[PDB]
């Protein structure tokens, strides 16, 4: 049993017709102090998977090393390591899910919420969540922390059920994700303007975008707001 | 729960209700609180359903090995003692069991009370469970050694009914057993809903209730 | 310890076609112990019916209090109080004890003598009104009653059909609750006749 | 609950869902969360249901008496001030979280108020368990210089976000529109996107199914003459 | 302090027929007041004509099912591909549950299938292994809403034959699969109305001698 | 205090109350009368926390005796029981509630009927054919449920009471030092000196 | 919260962020924490919003009544009324207030009133959760008798850093200038102050 | 369990132990023998928490019986009492201590003297002419201090024991259902069937 | 405690105060918080003195053994050993360590290891109770590729303010310069830095 120290906030994601999108800001908070401003919380595994992690950063870095070691271990005595016997999103997730549940069962959890986003061998979209309790679930949209409360409602307006996935393009899906990140910047006190975004498409492969910023923000209306009730000046 | 058992000239009667509870909610009303250890041995269940069931079935396996090794059926005293020592390992750990090991052996009819607290008591009359306090009144006032099997079965049935009526956590149906030297005999499942009205009319009791 | 579940009990009310029905169990307990099988939880002030669940001392107290207030209402207004008006009086009276409340779950049932419109309402222990069209539930088996009423109920039932529906809702909910039962009563209410029926149920 | 308030060109609009809960259980499926303080001043309430009703009736009663005393139409800032001072005095023990809105001779107004007595001003606001789902919609679609029709849509879209994505919110959408120089229009059940489907079976019983012990006529009439 | 348990809501329902059995459960997964998934399967085909659902804390439910499926696999290896009977599976599950008596699987578990005589069978478990066979059983969040309805409409409780006035009960006539599925759908539709953790979807698994069939029905998403 | 019983028969009410008073590990007295005569045909037995019991009983006694003098008329057992209940329901929300449970046994001379009322410290009133407070009813109710008839004689009620007491003396861990028994009928209140 | 008040040659300037939080959720991102108690006496509020609003409302009442009887009150008098409330009700309040005002006689004055109810007259003052991160910066960069433009830049840069490091602070930077000329409201948006 | 007494007279040791076993508000048995014969001339009575009592007594019994067989020789009461004390002193610092208080009464055939040892759950041993465990001694020690002589006969010891029990039955709130009395002398151990 | 490490053109400089407290009592006013784990790899310690000393001693052992087998370790390797201890024993430690070192290949590097056991490579780092008061100042005044003299002034001014506001910080300012030229120890007394 511990308490999280340096933490990462929301990770948001969704499925679209040919793949998945996942995003997360670049902040490492130390309580209310916005301590570290250059933290990458999306970690690619091969060219077909991106693991997005929120929660304790020290545990994130530990998980990052497990995944790096997993790739190394899979290549051992494996001539098809870059082909048929390459790591799949489902393999990577189940491994993490095994670790997370085992750790909670020893009362020494990895204080994280994880979303594994990727595309399988057969082109199927993979998107599943796991957390410190070992609780797992899948949905067309997935989000951690504040994203669950604010991003999911917005993303579910685009993909409300399974049948909406083929009707959703990558441009629409990316637009929804970027808008959600702006909303989280307005309303989450432990978020930053800078973020990373990853697209895993079954045709165009893995596109990893760094140093993105929230833009087109509405603040002008603030000038007209005066006082807290009766004040006019 | 309400469970009871008593020795008498013609063996030992064993009776129990069938209600299972999860707070105020009635989870089940058809549970077997009597356990079939072996054809000459019975066990009651009161308190933790899972605990009672698991340890008594474990006991039953222990008793069977005994028969294989020793070419002889285990005594009621030895059986109750195996249980007692088994649960005593886990004393203070949270186990909740109130049981009665009823049977007939070389010493005649035998009846032992065993609980998770560590007690192991031989006795002619027992009742354990939330409704035990109601059942004891009927038993103590009507219990004799020279009791006919017919009258004895009714006493154990009537005693459960008394408790099922008053205790909110006891009810459902009554399960009856009679243990002879030739083994135990099941004497049926009796719905309290129907049984209550029957007893009221035939006996005249429960006058305060309207029917 | 929980005052709302020491004595136990349930109340349910339903609307029908030009009629209402209100029913209750008869149990009064001290936790596991059953004390009385004649503790009726339904009272009436003229043609307005009030069922109260919860702590029995507060049930008894509130009855005596609403009898007090409705008798004065009648002397001054020169007419019997109506369900809509009584409902507001119950709410007012409960909220005036906001920080030392009566541990009760009242249920109003009746027919407006002028409009002829059937009326039911429920409250939380501090006065929040739940004016439902279909049914109202209260007591230790409220979850059970919600399940029964929500599946068995259909609108515009005739008195003799409504009787069977509400009775079965009560009986089967009570039989899945340790703290409810020991008898049951059902009131069938029409604009100018009221029938009261005692049900036969299991006494455990 | 989910409740919202949205300002527009010539007035203000508020909206709410219609679910009330007792833990995980739904007590009322068509609850009324839009309360009237005065004819053109309405408030939506979240938190302890009795408190939001009681505190609204009380201030509305005192507002009416004040309006009669002053021979003037009541102002929203009066209701706001009276509410926050009352709530502050009870140190949050009256669990009323309200969005207060209305029109008066001064213009159109929109405020939020918390149980401890803090007030806020805004062009768009949201309160309740579904406030985050609603605010996500408002932050995505709100703009300056909205029309009446755009504002009603934004408000109900915000409430829907709560209905679908928040378990504490559900059923229907209520709306009240307060436009300058007009009567306020209270739109009860403006939307009804959660009608129960037809049941597979009828559970109407045969008459005589239930066992009965006694029957008796209940005397509800007064004592008779002669 | 770290709480190793959670509540993912959901509700499940098992009904046993004369020559069939059903195991139903909603597809909603939740934490507190949020929805995780509107479609997350909760009832599984475990092999040997046995269906299973562990409702409550999803992480413990997934682990138990995963272990039982594994227990079935090794039962075949060790006993010459012998079919695991429903009564044998139930006893095995008791031991899976009680092996964690002092750190329980926080789930209410139900299995359904056919007994060795071909009749429908439903077994219900508590979190620590107490099990019993039943004809009708609802487990989970809205179990208290549904079970009284099933007592009334499956076992005909408190129902008597008109004219006799409480002297003669309603006879226990068996139900068909089509009649059962109606009670299941009405049970979940009623539960969805009054319980906030129930909704989104309903997935039913029907077991016959022919195999395991599925049926899916939408529920209210509020 | 510990055990107080009550049984209403055909023409009377019988109240049985334990004799023991205990402070910790010591029995201070073994002949304590846990009852007060409220009026010539109304008797109240009581049990609860020390001090509260007697203070409450005597407070009630004084109020009923005052009423009797003022009106030159004996209140009905029902009227007395309602007065007592209101005092307890008033007490439970006070700064320090009376921790007292009571049984009121009386003979209504107007209706020519015996009446027994059970009232707990919360102000929970119930009219009964037989009743008990505390852990007493747990042992005795099964016997009363079995043997009780409303047409019982006073002598039959006493025999049933002996049976109830015998069961208490067997299964209760606490020694309550027997009971004082009192009968309330048309001719007033008297004590059974041999029990 | 991040608030400050700074005296300069021509008078005094109040400054504040616009973020109000309920835990990690931002309940309001365009809050006005600069509140008026008299024509040229304003305050910056920190701590409980309910407490600071109730206090400022009472003070505004006292100063309105003072003015009706005795004429325009001093900034010291205003700070005394705040103090009297904050000190006597310290067990039931959580209020950190900065009082700032302009006289023609006394010119620009700044009083800070932390949690206990003590009063401290200062050349400039900083308060709120975000003030901790700019004690070093403000001490190094503050000078007396700055110009209006210099003082605006000082507050803008200071609050910019407070917002940068404090998650409880953010939104826009509001400012209020108090001089003989009158009362001027200022506002600065993220795109301006973030790139400093 | 509740009351265990012991008195050493001229030529014997008398142990009196209560008969009642209680689980909460119910007396489970009223004829329980709270003693084990460790050897032909050594008897141990015991009282404490349920389970611990019997488990400990029978564990000790087995060890002494093992010694007797191995050496074909009966240990002295002093040797047995020391063995028991060490087991309890070992127990008190263990993970879960035996919650048992004991009295060891024995006749030393070598010295031709009766001996009584009182040992509590901590391993506190003391040789006494008379002793008690729990709340028993509180009532009885004043009578024993008064009436006890070391030259008393067995019959005089029993009469003094009756007096001690009579006082317990008067002033103890708990009903312990009488006592089983056992005498240990040169001829072995026997039970007084009428007491 | 107030500690910092700053990279510059020629290498890296570590800086720290010299105050150790037991509550409000100053147990030591001339503490050396700059500790050597290898010839040109040093660390700044914050948190529990017992924990940070035990850790640094173990690390020094690991790096001495590393050097005997594999030659001179990297600053990243040193930071990894610190991390491995701080992370795996996080439940029983209270250590906030800044690692700083000089290679000829990698030049000056700075790693910070806060309470959880996470690692963060930075251009400069600040830590300790007194660091809170200089987040604003350090962010505004830090530049990359500063000269030795510029970097010394930056640390001196920064720690000067941290000491000024933090009661847990104080005493002298110690510094350690790590370049290709070698290792230079510096010290600055109150009379020098207080008047800045
Ligand atoms: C009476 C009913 C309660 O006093 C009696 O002791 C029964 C005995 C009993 C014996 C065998 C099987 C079932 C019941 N006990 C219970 O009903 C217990 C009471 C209890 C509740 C909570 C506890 O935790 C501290 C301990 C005891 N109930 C249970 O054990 C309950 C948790 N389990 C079940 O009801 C098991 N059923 C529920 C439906 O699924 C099948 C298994
Ligand atoms: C959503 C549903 C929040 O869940 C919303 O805020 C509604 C608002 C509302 C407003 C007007 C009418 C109806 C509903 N709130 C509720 O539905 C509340 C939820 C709630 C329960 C308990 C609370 O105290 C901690 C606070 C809020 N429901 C109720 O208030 C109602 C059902 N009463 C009660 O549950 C009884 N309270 C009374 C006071 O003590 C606790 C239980
Ligand atoms: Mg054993
Ligand atoms: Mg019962
Ligand atoms: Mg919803
Ligand atoms: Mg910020
Ligand atoms: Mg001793
Ligand atoms: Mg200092």
């Amino acid at each position: 049993t511990q308490q999280p120290i340096v933490t990462g906030t929301s990770v948001i994601s969704m499925k679209y017709d040919n793949g998945v999108i996942i995003a997360a800001d670049n902040l490492g908070s130390y309580g209310s102090l916005l301590r570290f401003n250059g933290v990458e919380r999306l970690i690619p595994v091969g060219d077909n998977t991106v693991v997005g992690i929120s929660g304790d950063i020290s545990d994130m870095q530990h998980i990052e090393r497990l995944l790096k070691d997993l790739v190394t271990e899979n290549a051992y005595d494996n001539p098809l390591a870059d082909a048929e016997e390459a790591l799949e999103p489902s393999y990577i997730f189940e491994y993490l899910a095994t670790v997370m549940y085992q750790r909670r069962s020893k009362m020494n959890p990895l204080w994280n919420a994880i979303i594994v986003a990727g595309v399988q061998s057969n082109g199927d979209q993979f998107l599943r969540y796991v957390n410190l309790l070992g609780v797992t679930y899948s949905s067309p949209t997935l989000a951690t922390g504040f994203g669950a409360h604010m991003a999911n409602p917005l993303l579910r307006k685009v993909v409300d059920r399974e049948s909406d996935i083929p009707k959703t393009t990558v441009q629409v899906a990316e637009e929804a994700i970027v808008n959600a990140m702006r909303v989280l910047y307005y309303r989450d006190a432990r978020s930053s303007r800078n973020f990373s975004l990853a697209i895993i498409d079954k045709n165009t492969g893995l596109t990893f975008k760094k140093n993105l910023q929230v833009e087109n923000m509405k603040w002008d209306f603030a000038k007209d707001i005066k006082g807290y009730g009766t004040q006019k000046i | 729960t309400t469970t009871l058992a008593f020795k008498f000239r013609h063996g030992v009667i064993v009776a129990a209700d069938s209600r299972a509870t999860a707070g105020a909610y009635i989870a089940s009303q058809t549970v077997k609180k009597v356990i079939e250890i072996n054809p000459y041995l019975l066990g009651t269940m009161a308190g933790g359903a899972a605990d009672c069931s698991f340890w008594e079935r474990l006991l039953a396996r222990q008793c069977r090995i005994y028969e294989l090794r020793n070419k002889e059926r285990i005594s009621v005293a030895a059986a109750s003692k195996l249980l007692a020592n088994m649960v005593y390992q886990y004393k203070g750990m949270g186990l909740s069991m109130g049981t009665m090991i009823c049977g007939w052996d070389k010493r005649g009819p035998g009846l032992y009370y065993v609980d998770s607290e560590g007690n192991r008591i031989s006795g002619a009359t027992f009742s354990v469970g939330s409704g035990s306090v109601y059942a004891y009144g009927v038993l103590d006032s009507n219990y004799k050694w020279d009791l006919s099997v017919e009258d004895a079965l009714y006493l154990g049935k009537r005693s459960i009914l008394a408790a099922a009526h008053r205790d909110a956590y006891s009810g459902g149906s009554v399960n009856l057993y009679h243990v002879t030297e030739d083994g135990w005999i099941y004497h049926g499942n009796h719905d309290v809903g129907e049984l209550f009205w029957k007893v009221k009319e035939e006996e005249g009791s429960f006058n305060n209730v309207i029917g | 310890s929980d005052p709302s579940s020491i004595n136990g009990g349930i109340v349910v009310a339903m609307t029908g076609k030009d009629c209402v029905a209100i029913a209750c169990d008869l149990r009064l307990g001290s936790q596991s112990l059953g004390v009385s099988n004649k503790f009726e939880k339904i009272f009436h002030y003229g043609h307005v019916f009030l069922g109260i669940t919860g702590l029995a001392t507060d049930v008894t107290t509130l009855n005596e209090m609403f009898r007090y207030k409705t008798n004065l209402y009648k002397l001054k207004e020169e007419r019997a109080i109506e369900p809509e008006t009584f409902t507001q009086l119950v709410s007012s009276s409960l909220y005036e004890r906001r920080f030392g409340p009566y541990f009760v779950g009242p249920v109003v049932a009746g027919i407006n003598s002028k409009s002829g419109k059937p009326f039911i309402a429920g409250f939380d222990l501090i006065g929040c009104i739940d004016e439902a069209k279909d049914f109202i539930v209260s007591g230790t088996a409220s979850d059970q009653l919600f399940g029964m009423c929500e599946s068995l109920y259909e609108p515009n039932l005739e008195p003799e059909d409504l009787f069977e529906t509400i009775s079965q809702a009560l009986l089967n909910a009570a039989d899945r609750d340790a703290l409810s039962g020991w008898g049951a009563v059902v009131y069938i209410i029409k604009k100018d006749e009221v029938v009261k029926r005692y049900l036969k149920m299991r006494q455990d | 609950t989910t409740i919202v308030g949205v300002k527009f060109n010539n007035g203000v609009v508020i909206a709410a869902d219609t679910r009330s809960t007792q833990g995980p259980i739904v007590a009322d499926k068509n609850c009324a969360k839009l309360h009237r303080i005065s004819p053109k001043i309405w408030c939506a309430g979240a938190g302890t249901a009795a408190d939001t009703e009681a505190v609204t009736q009380l201030i509305g009663s005192n507002i009416e008496l004040h309006s009669l005393y002053t021979s003037r139409e009541p102002r929203v800032v009066s209701a706001l001030q009276m509410l926050k001072q009352h709530l502050f005095k009870y140190q949050g023990h009256i669990g009323a979280y309200l969005i207060v809105a209305g029109v008066d001779p001064t213009g159109s107004h929109l405020f939020s108020i918390h149980a401890h007595g803090s007030t806020d001003v805004g062009y768009y606001l949201s309160l309740g368990s579904g406030s985050l789902a609603a605010m996500a919609v408002l932050e995505s679609h709100w703009k300056q210089d909205l029309t009446k029709e755009e504002a009603i849509k934004l408000a109900s879209d915000a409430i829907q976000a709560g209905i679908w994505n928040d378990l504490g919110s559900g059923s229907n959408v209520d709306v009240c529109v307060m436009e300058i120089g007009k009567d306020a229009e209270y739109l009860r059940n403006y939307l009804t996107p959660n009608v129960r489907e037809e049941k597979q079976k009828s559970y109407k019983f045969p008459r005589g199914t239930t066992a009965v012990l006694k029957e008796s006529i209940v005397n509800i009439c007064d004592i008779q003459e002669e | 302090q770290f709480n190793p348990y959670g509540d993912n809501g959901g509700t499940i329902l098992g009904i046993a027929g004369e020559d069939f059995a059903v195991l139903a459960g909603d597809t909603r997964n939740i934490t507190d007041y949020s929805i995780n998934s509107r479609y997350e399967p909760k009832v599984f085909d475990c092999g040997d004509n046995i269906v299973m659902s562990a409702n409550g804390f999803a992480a413990d439910g997934d682990a138990l099912v995963k272990r039982f499926k594994n227990s079935v696999k090794w039962y075949h290896f060790d006993h010459n591909d012998k079919k695991l009977s429903i009564n044998s599976a139930a006893r095995n599950i008791q031991h899976l549950l009680y092996s964690r008596r002092f750190f329980p699987y926080y789930v209410y578990n139900i299995i359904a299938g056919l007994d060795e005589d071909g009749k429908g069978a439903v077994y219900s478990f508590d979190p620590v292994g107490s099990y019993q066979r039943e004809q009708c059983r609802a487990g989970g969040a809205a179990a208290s809403l549904i079970m009284p309805f099933l007592d009334n409409q499956v076992n005909f409780k408190n129902q008597y034959e008109p004219g006799t006035n409480g002297k003669v009960k309603k006879p226990l006539k068996y139900l068909s699969v089509e009649e059962v599925i109606k009670l299941v759908r009405d049970s979940f539709t009623s539960a969805t109305e009054r319980h906030i953790q129930v909704g989104d979807g309903l997935e039913i698994l029907i077991v016959t001698k022919d195999g395991v069939r599925k049926e899916f029905y939408e529920l209210k998403r509020d | 205090m510990d055990i107080i019983l009550g049984i209403r028969v055909q023409d009377s009410v019988i109240l049985a109350s334990s004799k023991a008073v205990t402070r910790g590990i010591s029995v201070l007295k073994d002949s304590d009368d846990k009852t007060r005569q409220l009026s010539p045909h109304t008797l109240m037995s009581f049990a609860g926390e020390a001090g509260d019991t007697v203070q409450f009983a005597e407070y009630i006694q004084a109020n009923i005796q005052l009423y009797s003098i003022r009106e030159d008329y004996e209140l009905s057992p029902q009227a007395v029981s309602s007065f007592v209940r209101q005092e307890l329901a008033k007490s439970i929300r006070s700064r320090r509630p009376y921790q007292v449970n009571v049984l009121i046994g009386g003979y209504d001379k107007k209706k020519n009927k015996p009446e027994l009322y059970q009232i707990d410290y919360l102000g929970t009133k119930v009219e009964l054919p037989y009743g008990a407070h505390g852990y007493s009813g747990f042992y005795t109710f099964s016997l009363l449920d079995h043997h009780y008839r409303p047409d019982m004689t006073t002598e039959e009620g006493l025999d049933l009471l002996k049976l109830c007491v015998q069961e208490l003396e067997k299964r209760m861990p606490m020694d309550f030092k027997g009971v004082i028994v009192k009968i309330v009928d048309k001719d007033g209140i008297r004590q059974v000196d041999d029990f | 919260t991040s608030i400050m008040a700074v005296t300069f040659k021509d008078g005094v300037i109040l400054g504040a962020d616009s973020r109000t939080t309920t835990g990690a959720y931002i309940a309001n991102r365009v809050t006005d924490k600069l509140t008026r108690v008299h024509d040229k006496i304003w305050c910056c509020r920190s701590g409980s919003a309910a407490d600071t609003q109730a206090i400022a409302d009472i003070v505004q009442y006292h100063l309105e009544l003072y003015t009706s009887q005795y004429g325009t009150p001093s900034t010291e008098t205003a700070a005394s009324v705040f103090k009297e409330l904050c000190y006597e009700n310290k067990d039931n309040l959580t209020a950190g207030i900065i009082v700032a005002g302009y006289d023609d006689k006394n010119k620009g004055e700044v009083y800070t009133i932390p949690l206990g109810g003590s009063v401290h007259k200062l050349p400039y003052a900083i308060a709120g959760s975000g003030s901790t991160f700019i004690y070093g910066y403000c001490d190094k960069n503050f000078r007396e008798n700055m110009s209006k433009e210099e003082t605006v830049d000082f507050i803008k840069h200071s609050l910019s850093q407070a917002i940068k490091w404090d998650g409880s602070s953010g939104g826009v930077i509001r400012m209020v200038v108090l001089t003989a000329a009158g009362v001027e409201r200022l506002i600065f948006y993220p795109d301006e102050y973030e790139q400093l």
